[PDB]
């Protein structure tokens, strides 16, 4: 049941006790997800527009 | 400021769409010249949704009137509120449909949709970001089924990712103006099964069995069924039209609604329904088991013979929230057999402080259920009696019409039941 | 003096941070109108609270904060709310419409479109720094906005700002407080492409936040006003550190040192007492020993869940009022030789306390009444896991129907990010259950 | 209406309890795996407890206590005894255990041979018995040669060498206790206990034929040859067993059995309320324990082991599976004697 590293100050102060010891994707890369998911976006709408043009 | 443009077509649609911005406008304090008399903030939180503002503070509702012949429009601008809509928003045409989807689709209806989307471009234009749009119509006749139908066709072509709902009366034999009707709903079905997003179904039958053994009223008018239509319309749109703890646009509500793009055919409801004992004050245990019960629904179907996907229930007035979400975890809690175990938390409830005109409170319902495959199969098997016969079809082959549509038409529609069938096991 | 950045994205994330703000205000004195009295240095100083506020030269302290929503309507309240002195317009974004609580339409369809327009807006706050630590990220789980738009923002922080620290504030999505019937998918699309980005998240789940007003403020329909205030203390116990005199937890950085041990299992459980109901006539004051005992029950806890099943990697205990070390010590033997606490058996077995003189700072006629001594316990637990498993069911029930994915292919995402997300909670479930259990 | 759910269709128990439930018309089973439950009849390995108490507006029970397993398995039980200090290593009615775990794989494999070695050299009786989750030798040798041949953890005890042997028949025998533990953690000893006895002489100079030796209802029915001649099945229950007792020893179940019973079962669950109690918890549990006991031949009781999912004897099917209803599952979800139970008092 130790008391280590104990700091005071005026607002309060803090300590630690110890009971026993122990035993990325570039901004390229998100263009890219970003505009695939956007290039599908279009993809499925002109497949809209070409059946109602049908 | 997300703005819905309305659109009524065809006789059905017209009158059920009158009432509607009726009931509504006196939600709202909108008297029959536009002007605003309420005494609420709530009533113009939202006002804007369905209406636009005009110079002097008038409100005009943003609906489109559209027809192909004058009859029902001309009573339209003569009825109660008839002032209040834009004179440029009234289209129609002189010839009429003849009760004849392929005339409403493809001969007479074409030449008049362009200056109907003429009309529609110049309300969305003014809109400062469009919601979507709403369509009231019926589905048995020619011009608000045909051309109804193809007006969606084409408000899709133009805006692609805009939410499209419909209120849509379906024909039934006992409120029948023409043995033609199931070919006309058949036809329309799938256009709706395509090309909306969400389709509230309303069977003139419900309405009429409503009418009588509820309401107790001997023989039933096309004005007293509008009265339940318009209960209702008021009743799906109390949380786009008023403010609430629910921020949702009909995107959001159809993302919750709808989990399979072409189940997006919806049972409402409403309650009370009291024969003229109408004082007596309604508890909540009594909203909720009606608003649940088959006979407040409006789409003649028995929830019992399916399953619910999605359920919304809308409660309005003063009443005990705490005791709303009791009642409401009753009804799941005590007949959980017929929701679908696979859609965690299915059942979702919402609130609105306004009651409508005359009632202490109420209760909308609105079930995406699997039993709405019982009113498509009853449409299917009258139009396989006709069409295995090829009876009345020289009405539409005389509009230019093969038989292979129809085949076609059949065809989508069963398949439409077969989908709801996998669903339903 | 290092600045730190606070980012509030969707409705939950912006009037969370709405209710924060708020309650910083009324701790370190600032009056709504951005004045501090008690600032004698104007225009300029580095003491702790500019870690969280900015000074004009006019006196004026401005949050270091900005609002993100892709719908105007709630950051609108904040522009002419109580406090819409505090920011400038720079500081509040709002798009025209949202994403539908739709995870593909906030990461792809929308964010793509505002998301350089948050970077300038941040950038601009970052230039104000002469060392920024790095950020602090409110947002919902089931927002399409709060999920959606939050893992693409933490992807391009961590490309513009390497090196910086961020921490998040999530909230876990509860059935009786959301019309929402689609959360569950986002909440697992937002963890798996925000995990390998978030160095320490505190997840609190509306559930617990809901038993907690009804249970202790005799609350029986809590509102969003009501969970945002209690959440806000918590959040503030949290960040008093950072805005306040001391030497535990002192930096961004420090969280992830004191709760975070392996990197993945970055989400510790967060416990707060006590919880009292203003309108009572009057409470009886609780000891350190009777708050410090209430750490442990599952009642206060922000996630419904048993510790006594799981294995503990780190615990802090944040004392604000009148608590001295003698009598933490003293309640800590106490409940060691009452309660189920087990540490892996790779981490000391301790308590990292901090201690702040200054109680709890109650909002004039909130519903929290005033306490004279309040506190935190940060516990990094496996028990934790059992709010993963409860989502990643509800996840599976509706995904083996493909239910709902349709509205999200329609916006452009794959099917296959489905699985590839719920995969990478299944390995997160893995590595919980191999430091836990035996 | 209440709603409950079925997740181990192979428990005789519940499988009776939700037969009854069904009868009172005021309950209604669901599919197994709808959530929307009041009461759950879990499963017995992995019940997810984690998702339990989430549901909103209902009130969920289950019959595992999380966490009864450190009570329910052969080795976590000996560990438990021999660390906490509720039971001590000390403790005087559970036989000398040690855990042992096989060299394929703490483990007290040196301590246990220095007590075997200290008993060989003083004379005194030196046999002990392994089995885990069975062989009887008086050689160490050999009883860790069998542990090592396997590849799952063992526990070796000692061996009751003087057990109390009935008459006639010089038969030894084992008494199992119903306990039933409900939501507010106390703890009901069925009034109906089952003695299993052996029907084969006991005989001490030969552990090679484990007829006489395990009194298990499967082994005297299959590997007997004097099954059900004394008592019907092997099967003595608390009135025939006490009046023996009053005849030959002039004594009575009560005083020289029962208390210590009472205190052993007092003493185990009360150990491991702070770790299992739901008391605080978003959801309640409720369990049923079958212990059981060995006697010795100067009327001391030993515990041999806690099963956390017993059987029943089938006389008792019907009393004590409506006693769980009517404490374990109504007293939470109350429907529109002389209890069965003997309510085992503590401080909690
Ligand atoms: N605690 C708390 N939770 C909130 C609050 N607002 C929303 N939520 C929760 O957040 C989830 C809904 O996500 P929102 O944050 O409202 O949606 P969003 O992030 O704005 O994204 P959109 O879909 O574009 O609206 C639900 O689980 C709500 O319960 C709030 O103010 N406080
Ligand atoms: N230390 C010991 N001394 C004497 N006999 C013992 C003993 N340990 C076990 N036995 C005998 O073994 C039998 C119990 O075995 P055990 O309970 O370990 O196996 P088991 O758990 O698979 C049967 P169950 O769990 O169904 O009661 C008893 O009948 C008893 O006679
Ligand atoms: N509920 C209701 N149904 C109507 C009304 N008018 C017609 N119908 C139904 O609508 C179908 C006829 O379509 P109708 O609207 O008259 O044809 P249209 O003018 O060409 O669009 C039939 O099934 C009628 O029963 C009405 O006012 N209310
Ligand atoms: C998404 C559902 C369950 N919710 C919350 C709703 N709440 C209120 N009115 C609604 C809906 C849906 N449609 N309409 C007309
Ligand atoms: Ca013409
Ligand atoms: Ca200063
Ligand atoms: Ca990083
Ligand atoms: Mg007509
Ligand atoms: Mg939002
Ligand atoms: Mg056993």
């Amino acid at each position: 049941m130790e008391v280590i590293e104990l700091n005071k100050c005026t607002s309060g102060q803090s300590f630690e006790v110890i009971l026993k010891p122990p035993s990325d994707p570039s901004l390229e890369e998100i263009q890219k997800k970003l505009e695939a998911a956007e290039e599908r976006r279009k993809y499925q709408e002109a497949e809209l527009l070409k059946h109602l043009a049908e | 400021m997300r703005e819905i443009v309305h659109i009524q077509a065809g006789q059905c649609g017209n009158q059920i769409g009158a009432k509607f911005w009726e009931v509504i406008s006196d939600e709202h304090g909108i008297d029959p010249t536009g002007s605003y008399h309420g005494d609420s903030d709530l009533q113009l939180e939202r006002i804007n949704v369905y209406y636009n503002e005009a110079t002097g503070n008038k409100y005009v509702p943003r609906a489109i009137l559209v027809d192909l012949e004058p009859g029902t429009m001309d009573s339209v601008r003569s009825g109660p509120f008839g002032q209040i809509f834009r004179p440029d928003n009234f289209v129609f045409g002189q010839s009429g449909a003849g009760n004849n989807w392929a005339k409403g689709h493809y001969t007479e209806g074409a030449e008049l949709v362009d200056s109907v989307l003429d009309v529609v471009r110049k309300e969305s234009e003014s809109c400062d970001c469009l919601q979507g749009f709403q369509l009231t119509h019926s589905l048995g006749g020619g011009t608000g089924s045909g051309m109804g139908t193809l007006l969606i066709s084409k408000i899709r072509e133009e805006y692609p990712d805009r939410i499209m709902n419909t209120f849509s009366v379906m024909p039934s034999p006992k409120v029948s103006d023409t043995v033609v009707e199931p070919y006309n709903a058949t036809l329309s079905v799938h256009q709706l099964v395509e090309n909306t997003d969400e389709t509230y179904c309303i069977d003139n039958e419900a309405l009429y069995d409503i009418c009588f053994r509820t309401l107790k009223l001997t023989t039933p008018t096309y004005g007293d069924l509008n009265h339940l239509v318009s209960a209702t319309m008021s009743g799906v749109t109390t949380c786009l039209r008023f403010p609430g703890q629910l921020n949702a646009d009909l995107r959001k509500l159809a993302v919750n609604m709808v989990p399979f793009p072409r189940l997006h055919f919806f049972m409402p409801g409403f309650a009370p329904l009291t024969s003229r004992q109408q004082y007596r004050a309604l508890t909540v245990p009594e909203l909720t088991q009606q608003m649940f019960d088959s006979k407040n629904m409006m789409a003649a179907c028995d929830p019992r013979h399916g399953r619910y996907l999605t359920v919304a229930a809308i409660f309005r007035g003063r009443m005990s929230m705490k005791e709303v979400d009791e009642q409401m975890l009753n009804v799941q809690n005590k007949n959980s057999s017929y929701f679908v175990e696979w859609i965690p938390n299915n059942v979702k409830t919402a609130v609105c402080d306004i009651p409508p005109r005359g009632l202490k409170m109420s209760a909308t319902f609105i079930g995406n259920s699997t039993a709405i495959q019982e009113l498509f199969k009853r449409i299917s098997e009258q139009f396989t009696a006709m069409f295995r016969r090829k009876a009345f079809l020289h009405w539409y082959t005389g509009e230019g019409m093969d038989e292979m549509e129809f085949t076609e038409a059949e065809s989508n529609m069963n398949d439409l039941v077969s989908e709801y069938q996998q669903y339903q096991d | 003096m290092r600045e730190c950045i606070s980012i509030h994205v969707g409705q939950a994330g912006v009037q969370i941070g709405n209710a924060c703000w708020e309650l910083y205000c009324l701790e370190h004195g600032i009056q709504p109108d951005g004045q501090m009295p008690s600032d004698k240095t104007i225009g300029g100083g580095d003491d702790s609270f500019n870690t969280f506020f900015s000074e004009t030269g006019a006196g004026k302290h401005v949050p270091r904060a900005v609002f993100v929503d892709l719908e105007p309507t709630v950051i609108d309240e904040v522009r002419t709310g109580t406090y819409r002195q505090l920011f400038h317009p720079e500081q509040l974004i709002t798009g025209k419409e949202d994403a539908a609580n739709n995870y593909a339409r906030g990461h792809y369809t929308i964010g793509k479109e505002i998301i350089d327009l948050v970077l300038d807006r941040i950038r601009k706050l970052a230039d104000q720094c002469t060392g920024l630590q790095g950020f602090l990220v409110f947002h919902s789980f089931g927002g399409g906005t709060g999920s959606g738009f939050t893992s693409l923002l933490m992807e391009r922080l961590s490309v513009d700002y390497g090196k910086k620290s961020k921490l998040e504030f999530s909230i876990y999505p509860a059935p009786q407080v959301s019309t929402a019937v689609v959360e569950p998918y986002n909440s697992i699309l937002t963890t798996h492409t925000t995990l390998e980005h978030s160095d320490c998240a505190f997840m609190v789940d509306n559930e617990a936040i809901y038993d907690i007003c009804r249970r202790n403020l005799d609350i029986e329909r809590p509102t969003y006003t009501n969970l945002n205030r209690l959440i806000s203390q918590i959040v503030s116990s949290i960040t008093a550190s950072l805005r306040f005199d001391g030497a535990l937890n002192v930096d961004l950085t420090e969280f992830q040192t004191n709760l975070v041990p392996y990197p993945r299992i970055h989400f510790p459980l967060a416990t707060y007492a006590p919880v009292i109901s203003a309108e009572k006539a009057y409470h009886e004051q609780l000891s350190v020993a009777e708050i410090t005992n209430a750490c442990f029950e599952p009642a206060n806890q922000m996630v419904k869940c048993d510790p006594r099943h799981g294995k503990y990697m780190a615990c802090c205990l944040l004392y604000r009022g009148d608590v001295v070390p003698k009598d933490v010590n003293a309640a800590i033997a106490t409940i060691k030789t009452k309660r189920s606490i087990q540490f892996v058996d790779w981490c000391p077995t301790g308590f990292k306390v901090g201690i702040n003189y200054q109680p709890p700072t109650v909002v004039p006629g909130g519903d929290l009444a005033k306490v004279q001594r309040a506190v935190c316990m940060l516990s990094n637990t496996t028990a934790i896991a059992e709010a993963w498993a409860r989502l990643d069911h509800k996840f599976d029930l509706m995904y083996a129907k493909r239910a709902f994915v349709h509205w999200y292919v329609g916006e452009g995402m794959e099917e296959g990010e489905f699985s590839e997300a719920r995969e990478d909670m299944a390995a997160l479930e893995k590595d919980y259950e191999e430091v836990g259990v035996d | 209406m209440y709603t409950f759910v079925v997740r181990d269709e192979n428990s005789s128990v519940y499988a009776e309890v939700s037969r009854l439930l069904l009868a009172t018309g005021q309950w209604k089973r669901l599919r197994k795996d709808n959530p929307r439950f009041n009461l759950m009849l879990g499963e017995r390995n992995r019940l997810p407890f984690g998702r339990l108490g989430h549901e909103p507006g209902l009130v969920q029970l289950v019959n595992y206590y999380r966490g009864a397993d450190k009570l329910c398995r052969k080795a976590s039980l000996v560990k438990l005894i021999k660390t906490s200090p509720e039971l001590s290593e000390s403790c005087t009615w559970f036989p000398e255990s040690y855990v042992i775990y096989p060299t394929n794989l703490t483990d007290e494999r040196e301590v246990f041979l220095a007590a075997y070695n200290r008993r060989r050299e003083g004379r005194e009786g030196n046999v002990w018995i392994a089995k885990s989750s069975i062989l009887i030798s008086s050689e160490a040798s050999e009883l860790l040669d069998f542990i090592d041949e396997q590849g799952q953890v063992h526990v070796i005890q000692k061996y009751l060498e003087k057990p109390l042997l009935l008459e006639p028949g010089h038969r030894k025998f084992d008494i199992r206790s119903w306990v039933l533990v409900d939501h507010l953690y106390n703890i009901y000893l069925y009034r109906e206990g089952v003695l299993r006895t052996s029907s084969e002489p006991y005989n001490s100079a030969n552990f090679q034929d484990k007829t006489c030796h395990l009194t298990n209802h499967c082994i005297q029915k299959e590997y007997s040859k004097n099954y059900g001649r004394y008592e019907e099945g092997n099967e003595m229950f608390f009135e025939e067993f006490n009046q023996y007792l009053m005849d030959a020893l002039n004594t009575t179940l009560e005083n020289s059995i029962l208390l210590q019973i009472k205190h052993i079962i007092r003493s185990c669950l009360m150990c491991i309320e702070p770790a299992i109690s739901t008391k605080h918890l978003h959801y309640q549990s409720f369990q049923l324990f079958g212990f059981d006991f060995m006697v010795d031949e100067e009327l001391k009781v030993w515990l041999i082991e806690v099963n956390g999912a017993p059987a029943c004897a089938q006389k008792l099917y019907a009393e004590l599976c409506q006693g769980i209803v009517d404490v374990a599952i109504s007293s939470v979800f109350p429907l529109a004697p002389t209890s069965i139970f003997i309510k085992l008092h503590h401080h909690h």
